[PDB]
């Protein structure tokens, strides 16, 4: 280069181009994949990440681990982005997508180093991915009977498979059953906000319970609350959005009087307004009063005197769940508290759970919502339990949308690799090398499973290849038996869309990474 | 727990780091391979500039910190020392071997199995090369030497100049040929004095039918051209005689001081008179010569050259038949010089070469010697020409000593890859992968050759492999073993008829050294770096 | 110093910033074998290259006293295996 | 400092950037001295870091004083030095040609052509260039003084000394002719050692002359010695004429009273014996490279002998060549033929405020001194450089009697010949061949640009003219900017200078094209 | 084994992946497990002296200089100032035991430390830690069933 | 064409092969390059495509103008020739409609 007294780009601009740039991008992607490599399979191990403020996060989910990493490499960020996309669309496979994309890049790296044009690799990736998606849709097993018992069994097996990789894998059947029940209680949209998740410190994992109703933590009771009865056998619940306490009528309101009689009248008018609201609530017939807005001490004592329960400052989401469970309506005005706007539940109760008081609304027959109460010895323990249950819930929702399952444990990808190699054997040969590289890269997941489990990956892979060659679509890795087995008969089931989205996202990420030839980094502004 | 004052790396981390270092070293010199390779311009951060294509020079000049990179650099240096050619190829092959071996290791293949497979593959490759890929040079003649020199000088600054430089190299090597005991023709390269001087073009560099000294006469008095030279080689200074430490002059009678002082120089005067009385014409000495002895030589009409290099003087004495004389002491305790110690030459001239003068000892009798005067455009070009010339001389020496040559252009590498990937299935269960990876890594040479020419490496290497597979499968197509790479047109070509040859020793030594270096680096799975 | 370096190839003439190494800055170091020999500071109190050479030689520090080759001759130094005529 | 395979200060760059940077650096080096070519060139003022001023228009003088960081510029400067040392002329031309060829090579490098193809085309073109230059050359008769003077004038007309062109040509020709030597069947010129140029500031440049002998800045050791000898017999010596210590340690031990005086008397007697040995040859002048004792001076004056001491070795050799003497180290071995007879006058005269020794009437001298007297030191230095160029040109044409038309005629003729040669190549390398052939037009283009005439019209006219059969001697008049035949203008150049310039430029282009990677920052590692 | 991994690319170009990767440490696999077991063993061995009727108190001093002489394990661990994440896990375990039961906050830490100490020498013999965890779960189920078997009811 | 990763002064990553987008995120400092960038942006605003065409054509025109200046032509002659040729190209272009 030359000094060029007047430069084109400002000082600090960094430019890298050519084969070395793409090789470096592939290496960075390999590093990112290795960062979450050992979290895959029933023998996977959690990762602990400490942030700047000293908080430690323990997780097995690949998307969370990648997000917690402060990745700044422009090419490496693609893997994090596709992991986040897989988490958003599907909810499971966030570890598989990064491994698949990095394996694609690693397999095509030698061809990049020798000067092969990137567009050929991109075309080969697109063709192979289209063929693999078509094959997955073709060979996916579906039940065209809509049997309730069979559908429930399929959902439970899918939840168990999605859960048998986390710290709650020991109790995977219990959690899977509760997850299936919670999803089935959702009405038509399967909204995630309709499944409350409560974490309470202390207690074993088996102490966690699913509430066929709604439950929330006690919210800053006032004086006289302890005199209210804490159990009702058929209460009517008044869902309100009302501030029940003495206060100014309006922010801009002003009272101008010139007589002490009017002064006393004004004071009595304020008291009578409050008592009129309270009397309307009481005469509505309700026994439990919940409000998003604060409820004052005067209202609390008034409700206590009538053997009635009140709870103010309830979170809005908890009121929505209570409305969906009991079946009432949130009222901003108590002027018309008719019978049809009052929620009903069989049993209301306040009980102590590990040093905290929780209100329970059980016995709802028409509830369209749930509430998970999770017990654990630490807040990170419960956070990881919540993450695992979220993965299971997403899988069960997707299975509810369509019951198309493929056997897991790497069997599906072994079949895909066999099919892609067979296809590649019958083409001219320039694309054959790249399609064979794609098929070889598809073998990473069973190899990673064997490596994590401590097996010998080579022998297991050879046995799997020999089995798939001679017939048998659903033979994967048997982790417990140190061998291979028919994973479909072992009930290791995955929704087909999981692997479909994984392949699609990995292919898109690999194509985007390969297509880039030059990277430019402008100096960062406001250096101060 | 260890409480070791240093850093520690263990497992895949250190292995990946070592492979990183080896790959970086390989990528440093990967762009200077093959005829479509290009030179490099090194700056020594004080303004000194070096332009070269030789791998050994590049690796020696670079500053290296990582131990594995140091291993590869020392490997290149050893390859240069023991063979003289293929310094880039051995480094590239070793780095590719290490990369593929680590790729195998990352698949839970034990490094011992990889090392055993590499050893077996290297032995089988050497055996296959010796059995099949060698070509005897007895039936080829001088054309084989010319082609080998031209191939060696490809990728160098004297590439197109090869048509003349190959003839010069062959003549220079053949001039210094001698046969020792056991009747073995030995070619003592590095006895050819290579002199550099900028100025005229490459085409008109001189090959001396004698010897060339980078020295001049000690004084302007003596003539600068003697026809029937009588060279007298001396290993002592011709100066005023000074007594050693153990001798001390003490004078009590003052009348003897003048006699002492006169004798102090009359001793050297008598020595010079004895030397010149036998008819000596040219006097070369390693020591200095002061003014009075120079005047003696001027009056005698002879030549006196001082501060002659010891190796140059030894070569001159051997070529001209003279004998080095560290002293004029015979077995009778006297001080005599006889004509039997005089070496003769057909001419001694002080030629002028680009505003500077040097001494040419033309056509020494009783032995033939050669020297090369390289003419270029500047110092850097002359230095690179000298390096390329040394590479060509080493290649010609290897070809003349061992009479077996192999086709160039990656034909040997492709044949070895095909044969080894076929042979790996013959035996072994886990070292089979190691042998297959050895075969695959042997293809890095034609790949780099194709890349350097901006040709489609995939198609060219695929066609080469198909040709060699047909050669190894069909008995009647065994003539396809010579199918190499023609980088000018980017097509496979029979290199045996094209005249692209390399000594077999180059390939064999490169394979052995690369395999040993890869094995040495592969044994490390833990690094401890103590703080200084 | 630049002029003197030509005549003294055995010397290692060099310069260095004072900042990297203000009592000595507000208003020539000689080494030999790691030990100090000359420590002349503020030499302006006590110029030309000839003057500096004479000043350094009067203290007996500058080495006491060259044909010019074509460009260069040497290539390396090892067991060259010089020609040994036999039979 | 984790890992760091290479050192932290090792910087590496490679690719198209390196080639572009090298070519741009070469172009900048060319642009530095582009305006200093031709009879109408302008001088430049260079500030020496040691405080001096170099005012010149020579290419090598300008480039040698420039310090650069880009190694391609270092290569170009080394090219300039090589051209100066080999032939001594054409220093700006080779730099400009190298820059032009590197530019036209960058043209192809921007496309997908490998540098090796360009290099092979350049080598073929260079061979054809040499062939055409040899073909279009003409012989010269060295016995013709007028044509030798014309050649020297054509060489020096582009320098500041061109005003006194006749005087400069006569001085250079006389010096080169008389320094020419023949001994033992070996021919030599050796302008570097003999033909010394001595410059004395002051006077007028019209008084400059070359003497039939040697002049030195020396005076007699004793005033009583003669400062004017008609036909001196000169004896040259190396050893001192004073009592010196021996090599061995020679401690004495005096016990008797008279030994001290005896030792001093023997010192005096040794000096007297040396002086008698000198006097035995009956000389008139004694020159010594070392000191002469006062007692030796007295003993020499007793025989009426002028003595000069502390003479440089080169000056003593020059005097020996001029007066036909031989330097003798031991006076006792002095013989008759060593006495220098042949000097016709020796005179110590005062110039300005200094004494100068003249030996300026030698018959058939083989050495000489050019006495330059000018306005100042820098002007005299420039005059010395111009006269050195003249002497180098004279030596080149004496060694090679071939002659080539100048003023751009040779470049255009060679370019046309190479163009019609490339017309029948039918290959991929014909384009670089034609480009490097047409790159020779930068010399007539530079001449026209410096003259101030219209570049495009003049080059088009010259190219059209060169397409005819007998038009190889048509160039540009650098003073009027018009096409003119050089067999009338009279500008001619030695063939050796053109051959060296072309070869050096082409090889510089090849050397810089061969490079595509740059690494720097490592220590010397001695 | 520390300060992450740095490569700076095989072509010499800068190779940055994670922000401030030169100031971030990283422990992997067996070494990390050993360090965690060491920290947990240290915490449990500190706690075990305050177990039982003859247990001795720990006299905690906070960052304001106030002194709290106590024998409750949960209080001692909550007032402790630790940086190791495994020590924080021990503190959280004691807090959870205190929240759920209110008694036995010292026994839990000692039991966990003993379990991890045994798991250390189990890992040294080449057992996957997940297998050890599964065996611990099975043994804990057996122990809980036995506890239910031999329990007694009081009025 | 190959995509390019551009990191602007805000660490925002752009992956595209659009000339206008690439030039927008680049920190161009040279005034002449700035003028050519403005020309490309004006082409983008007026039409929406052809920015890379504008950039490469301007670069080629400027290099050939530099060659013409080197061989001896004046700036005014080059400018008038370019204008005449541009008018000729605009006249020719309607006849090339297919
Ligand atoms: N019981 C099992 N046996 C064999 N393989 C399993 C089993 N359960 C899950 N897997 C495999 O482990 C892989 C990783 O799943 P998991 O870690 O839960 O999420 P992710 O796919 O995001 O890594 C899946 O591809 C699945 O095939
Ligand atoms: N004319 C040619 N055609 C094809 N290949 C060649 C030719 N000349 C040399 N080669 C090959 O190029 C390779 C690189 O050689 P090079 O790197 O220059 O030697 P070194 O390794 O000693 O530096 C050699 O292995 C040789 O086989
Ligand atoms: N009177 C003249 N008319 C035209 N051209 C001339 C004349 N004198 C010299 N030249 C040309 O000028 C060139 C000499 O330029 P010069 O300044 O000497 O450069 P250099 O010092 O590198 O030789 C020669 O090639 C010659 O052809
Ligand atoms: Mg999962
Ligand atoms: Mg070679
Ligand atoms: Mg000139
Ligand atoms: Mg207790
Ligand atoms: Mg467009």
């Amino acid at each position: 280069m030359m000094p060029t007294p007047v430069i084109l780009l400002k000082e600090g601009t960094d430019s890298s181009q050519g084969i070395p740039q793409l090789v470096s991008n592939i290496s960075a992607c390999q590093v990112i994949a290795e960062a979450v490599r050992t979290t895959l399979g029933p023998r996977g191990m959690d990762k602990l990440i400490v942030d700047g403020r000293g908080k430690a996060t323990i997780s097995n989910d690949g998307a969370t681990i990648l997000k917690l990493l402060d990745v700044v490499h422009p090419a490496a960020k693609t893997l994090v982005d596709i992991a986040k996309s897989q988490d958003a669309e599907v909810g499971d496979g966030t570890t598989s997508v990064t491994l698949l994309a990095a394996e694609f890049l690693k397999q095509v790296k030698p061809y990049v180093e020798e000067g092969l044009h990137p567009q050929i690799i991109i075309r080969a990736f697109r063709t192979a991915t289209q063929l693999a998606v078509n094959k997955i849709k073709e060979i996916a097993v579906t039940v065209k009977k809509a049997d309730k018992v069979e559908q429930r069994k399929l959902l439970e097996k899918c939840a168990m498979t999605a859960l048998s990789s986390k710290l709650i894998s020991q109790q995977k059947a219990f959690f899977a059953k509760m997850v299936v029940d919670a999803v089935m209680m959702l009405d038509d949209l399967l909204q995630l906000k309709m499944i409350g998740i409560k974490k309470v410190q202390g207690g074993a994992l088996e102490d966690s319970q699913l509430v066929a109703g709604v439950a929330f933590k006690k919210t800053f009771s006032y004086a006289g609350f302890e005199m209210q009865p804490k159990k009702y056998h058929n209460p009517k619940i008044a869902l309100l959005n009302v501030e029940l306490e003495l206060k100014a009528e309006k922010d801009n309101a002003e009272i101008r009087v010139h007589t002490v009689e009017d002064y006393q009248a004004i004071v009595d008018a304020e008291w009578n307004i409050l008592y009129d609201k309270l009397e309307k609530i009481h005469h509505s017939g309700a026994k439990v009063v919940l409000s998003k807005l604060p409820i004052g001490d005067v209202a609390t004592q008034y409700f206590a005197d009538r053997d009635m329960f009140c709870a103010g400052r309830v979170p809005e989401e908890d009121l929505k769940r209570t409305m969906m469970a009991c079946g009432g309506s949130i009222q901003t005005s108590v002027n018309a508290l008719s019978a049809d706007v009052l929620g009903r539940c069989q049993v209301f109760e306040e009980t102590q759970i590990g040093g905290e008081r929780y209100n329970f609304f059980t016995g709802c027959p028409k509830a369209k919502t749930c509430t998970f109460i999770l017990r654990g010895g630490a807040e990170q323990f419960m956070e990881e339990t919540e993450r695992s249950l979220h993965d299971a819930i997403m899988i069960v929702r997707r299975a509810i949308k369509n019951d198309s399952v493929v056997a897991g444990g790497g069997a599906i990808e072994m079949e895909l690799s066999k099919y892609l190699r067979d296809y590649s054997r019958t083409i001219p040969g320039k694309q054959q090398l790249l399609i064979g590289a794609y098929a070889k890269a598809l073998e990473i997941i069973p190899r990673q499973l064997c490596d994590n489990a401590g097996f010998d990956a080579t022998n297991i892979l050879n046995k799997l290849r020999a089995r798939h060659a001679q017939g048998g679509t659903w033979y994967g890795v048997d982790i417990n038996n140190e061998d291979i087995a028919d994973n479909f008969e072992a009930f290791v089931w995955e929704p087909a869309m999981v692997r479909i989205n994984a392949l699609t996202a990995a292919s898109e990420a690999a194509c985007l990474i390969v297509s880039v030839d030059e990277t430019i980094k402008n100096p960062r502004s406001t250096v101060d | 727990p260890l409480s070791v004052f240093g850093d520690r790396s263990t497992g895949e981390t250190i292995r990946s780091q070592n492979v990183m270092a080896a790959a970086s070293i390989a990528n440093i010199v990967k762009s200077s391979l093959g005829p479509v390779g290009l030179d490099k311009m090194l700056v020594d951060d004080i303004g000194d500039v070096t332009i070269t294509n030789d791998g050994a020079t590049i690796l020696k000049l670079l500053e290296v910190e990582h131990p594995a990179a140091k291993v590869l650099c020392e490997l290149a240096d050893l390859q240069d020392k023991e063979v003289g050619d293929g310094t880039t190829s051995v480094v590239i092959i070793a780095a590719e071997l290490l990369k593929n071996a680590d790729e195998l290791v990352k698949q839970k293949i034990h490094p011992t199995s990889v090392i055993s497979g590499y050893r077996l593959a290297c032995k089988e490759a050497v055996r296959y090369i010796n059995e099949n890929l060698i070509v005897n040079t007895d039936e080829l003649g001088r054309d084989c030497l010319i082609n080998a020199a031209k191939t060696s000088m490809s990728s160098k600054i004297i590439g197109i100049n090869g048509d003349f430089f190959a003839n010069m190299v062959v003549d220079a090597v053949l001039a210094i040929k001698y046969t020792d005991i056991r009747g073995q023709p030995r070619y003592p390269v590095n006895s050819v004095n290579i002199l550099k001087a900028h100025g005229r073009s490459q085409m008109e560099s001189m090959l001396i039918s004698g010897y060339a000294l980078n020295c001049v006469v000690g004084s302007q008095g003596m003539p600068k051209r003697i026809v029937n030279a009588k060279i007298a080689c001396l290993d002592f200074s011709l100066q005023k005689t000074k007594m050693k430490l153990g001798v001390q002059v003490v004078i009590t009678d003052p009348e003897k001081l003048d006699q002492i002082r006169q004798r102090e120089s009359d001793i050297t005067k008598e020595r010079i008179q004895k030397i010149l009385a036998t008819g000596a014409n040219v006097i070369l000495t390693t020591g200095g010569i002061d003014d009075m002895c120079l005047k003696y030589f001027v009056e005698a009409g002879a030549m006196a050259v001082r501060r002659v290099l010891k190796r140059d003087l030894k070569r001159i004495a051997k070529a001209s038949g003279a004998t080095i004389l560290s002293t004029l002491a015979n077995l009778e305790g006297e001080e005599t010089f006889e004509a039997a110690m005089l070496g003769q030459a057909e001419e001694v001239v002080q030629e002028r070469i680009c505003d500077d003068e040097l001494i040419l000892i033309k056509n020494t009798k009783a032995r033939t010697s050669a020297s090369i005067i390289l003419r270029g455009a500047n110092d850097f070009m002359c230095d690179e020409m000298e390096r390329s010339l040394h590479d060509a001389l080493c290649v010609v020496k290897r070809v003349l000593e061992s009479k077996s040559v192999v086709p160039g252009g990656g034909a040997v590498e492709a044949a070895l890859s095909i044969y080894l990937e076929n042979y790996a299935t013959s035996m072994g269960s886990r070292e089979q992968l190691a042998i297959a990876e050895f075969a695959r890594s042997l293809l890095v040479i034609p790949n780099t050759l194709a890349v350097n020419a901006a040709q489609d490496s995939t198609d060219l290497v695929a066609k080469l492999r198909a040709f060699h597979n047909e050669a190894q499968v069909n008995p009647e197509r065994k003539n396809l073993k010579w199918i190499g790479l023609d980088l000018s047109n980017g097509k496979p070509r029979d290199n045996k008829q094209a005249g692209v040859f390399e000594p077999t020793i180059v390939k064999v030594k490169s394979l052995k050294f690369a395999t040993e270096a890869a094995i040495t680096i592969l044994r490390i799975d833990d690094l401890i770096k103590l703080h200084p | 110093m630049i002029c003197l370096a030509a005549e003294y190839p055995a010397v290692k003439f060099c310069k260095v910033k004072s900042s990297v190494i203000s009592q000595f800055t507000r208003n020539l170091l000689i080494y030999k074998g790691g030990e100090l020999i000359g420590n002349f500071v503020r030499v302006t109190d006590q110029f030309f290259a000839v003057d500096l050479e004479a000043f350094l030689q009067e203290f007996g520090l500058l080495p006491e006293k060259l044909v010019l080759t074509s460009v260069r001759n040497s290539a390396t130094c090892h067991s060259e295996d010089s020609d040994l005529e036999i039979d | 400092r984790p890992v760091l395979v290479l050192s932290q200060n090792t910087k590496r760059e490679s690719g198209r950037k390196v080639q572009s940077g090298n070519i741009n650096a070469a172009k900048t080096i060319a642009d530095i001295i582009r305006t200093c070519l031709g009879p109408k060139s302008m001088m430049k003022m260079l500030l020496d870091p040691m405080g001096g001023i170099v005012m010149t228009n020579d290419g090598n003088a300008i480039l040698r004083e420039i310090q650069v960081q880009h190694p391609a510029a270092k290569s170009m400067i080394e090219i300039s030095r090589t051209q100066d040392e080999e032939v001594g002329d054409g220093t700006t031309s080779v730099i400009i040609l190298a820059g032009e060829m590197l530019s036209v090579a960058e043209h192809f490098l921007e496309q997908q052509m490998h540098p090796t193809v360009v290099i092979s085309a350049y080598r073929k073109a260079l061979d054809d260039m040499i062939s055409t230059l040899k073909k279009i050359s003409i012989p010269v008769d060295i016995s013709d003084s007028d044509m030798m003077l014309n050649i020297i004038n054509s060489s020096i007309t582009t320098k500041a000394i061109s005003r006194w062109s006749s005087l400069a040509c006569n001085i250079a020709l006389d010096a080169v002719k008389m320094v020419q030597f023949e001994e033992n069947g070996r021919k030599e010129i050796d302008i570097k050692k003999y033909a010394r140029v001595e410059k004395i500031p002051g006077g007028i440049i019209e008084d400059s002359c070359v003497l039939r002998g040697v002049m030195i800045n020396k005076d007699v050791t004793h005033p009583r010695m003669r400062r004017y000898i008609k036909n001196p017999r000169i004896v040259l010596l190396d050893s001192s004429l004073e009592y010196k210590k021996g090599e061995s340690q020679t401690d004495i031990e005096i016990t008797r009273e008279e030994d001290f005086t005896r030792i001093l008397q023997m010192e005096e007697e040794y000096i007297q014996q040396l002086c008698e040995d000198i006097i035995q040859l009956k000389p008139d002048v004694v020159i010594t490279e070392k000191g002469i004792s006062d007692l030796a001076q007295h003993y020499l004056m007793r025989a009426n002998i002028t003595a000069i001491r502390r003479v440089r070795k080169t000056d003593n050799n020059r005097i020996a060549r001029a007066c036909g003497a031989r330097i003798v180290s031991r006076p006792e071995e002095l013989r008759e033929d060593d006495v220098g007879t042949g000097a016709g006058l020796l005179e110590i005269k005062k110039i300005g405020d200094e004494y100068f020794t003249f030996i300026t009437d030698c018959k058939d001298p083989k050495a000489c001194t050019i006495l330059l007297r000018g306005a100042s030191k820098e002007i005299l230095s420039e005059v010395e450089r111009n006269l050195q160029d003249a002497m180098q040109v004279c030596r080149n044409v004496l060694l090679d009697p071939q002659l080539v038309p100048g003023g751009g005629a040779s470049e255009m003729a060679v370019a046309h010949a190479l163009t019609e040669k490339s017309k029948a190549m039918t290959g991929v390398e014909q384009w670089p061949y034609r480009a490097v052939a047409q790159a020779l037009e930068v010399i007539p283009r530079t001449l026209i640009q410096n003259c101030g005439a219209s570049t495009i019209r003049l080059l088009t006219s010259l190219r059209a003219k060169h397409t005819q059969e007998n038009c190889e001697t048509w160039g540009v008049n650098g003073e009027t900017g018009t096409l003119v035949d050089m067999k009338e203008l009279g500008i001619w150049e030695p063939l050796a200078v053109k051959l060296q310039t072309y070869k050096t430029a082409v090889e510089t282009a090849v050397l810089l094209l061969r490079i595509d990677d740059i690494v720097s920052g490592h220590k010397k590692k001695g | 084994a520390s300060m992450g991994t740095l490569a700076f690319d095989e072509y010499g170009r800068p190779f940055l992946i994670i922000k401030d990767q030169d100031r971030k440490s990283r422990l992997m696999g067996l070494e990390a497990l050993k360090s965690h077991i060491m920290a947990a063993k240290a915490v449990a061995n500190t706690m075990r002296t305050s177990l039982g009727p003859n247990g001795l108190d720990k006299m905690m001093v906070d960052k304001d200089g106030d002194v709290t002489v106590t024998n409750d394990g949960a209080t001692i661990l909550s007032m402790m100032d630790v940086d190791h994440q495994i020590a924080k896990l021990m503190v959280e375990l004691s807090k959870s035991q205190d929240d759920e039961i209110g008694d036995g906050t010292t026994g839990v830490v000692v039991l966990a430390g003993a379990l991890l100490e045994e798991a250390e020498q189990l890992l040294d013999r080449g057992i996957h830690p997940i297998r050890i965890a599964d065996g611990y779960e099975q043994a804990a189920r057996v122990a809980i069933e036995h506890l239910d078997k031999i329990s007694d009811s009081v009025l | 064409g190959m995509n390019k990763m551009v990191i602007n002064h805000l660490e925002k990553l752009f992956v595209t092969n659009d000339a206008a987008t690439i030039l927008r995120e680049l920190e161009v400092q040279h005034p002449a390059a700035k003028m050519i960038v403005m020309a490309s942006h004006m082409q983008e605003q007026e039409v929406g495509d052809g920015t890379n065409f504008v950039l490469v054509f301007a670069g080629a025109l400027l290099e050939l103008a530099e060659e013409l200046l080197r061989i001896g032509l004046s700036v005014s002659e080059v400018i008038e020739g370019y204008e005449i040729a541009c008018r000729k190209a605009h006249e020719i272009l309607p006849n090339l409609v297919c």
